């Protein structure tokens, strides 16, 4: 909770540089916002009622509070294949990040459904075909019936 | 930020998402947007510094 690379695939060791954050390799977002667990010092907002977003999720039986809590890892398919695969399961509710410019993040006071929001994954290539730093991504839609 | 489209092209490209709200003020339909670049070192200048020339681009929200 004391580093800018929280709930993302990468390293706790990090630095702030021009291209972005040096310890970040991959992360997952709902509605272009980092999918993170409501933990730390800035999770005291209760929203409309007197219940904080963290206990608000717990009452719904959700254990997949963020990407770090699903046990998501990138695993290489072979010893020297160069292809990495990870997986996890979409939750019913999630807690939005109000402000990303503070460490730890500040979380909202009310849980929100994941239905009708897009899901995205972002990968940062430290070395492209030219040896320079670029970010690439993919998107998809969460639906309901 | 800007990056060349090859080793020797002199052409730089960037991908920008059209914002919803820049400064807590939301954009309107058909709004006039101007892109301005100050080329310190135009054809006019003898050294980089000296004179300037402004190159403009206009774009619309639908």
């Amino acid at each position: 909770n004391s580093k800018a690379t929280d709930d993302a695939v990468g390293s706790a060791t990090t630095q702030s540089l021009s291209f972005g954050e040096l310890g970040r390799l991959l992360d997952v977002t709902f509605d272009d916002v980092i999918w993170s667990t409501p933990d730390g010092a800035n999770n005291t907002a209760t929203g409309n009622d007197s219940d904080t977003c963290s206990t608000e999720l717990s009452n719904a039986g959700i254990t997949d509070t963020g990407l770090g809590a699903t046990g998501f890892t990138l695993v290489e398919t072979g010893a020297a294949t160069g292809v990495f695969v990870g997986d996890f399961q979409i939750p019913s509710f999630w807690c939005r990040v109000s402000d990303t410019t503070t460490t730890p993040y500040t979380y909202a006071g009310d849980e929100e459904t994941t239905t009708g929001l897009d899901i995205e994954v972002n990968y940062v290539d430290f070395r492209d075909a030219s040896g320079e730093i670029v970010e690439v991504g993919d998107s998809a839609g969460v639906r309901a019936n | 930020d800007f990056r060349e489209t090859g080793d020797s092209t002199g052409i730089f490209q960037i991908v920008i998402e059209i914002p919803e709200s820049l400064s807590n003020d939301k954009l309107e339909r058909g709004e006039e947007i101007i892109l301005e670049y100050t080329d310190w070192g135009p054809s006019g200048s003898d050294y980089v510094g000296d004179e300037d020339e402004d190159v403009n681009l206009t774009i619309y929200t639908s």
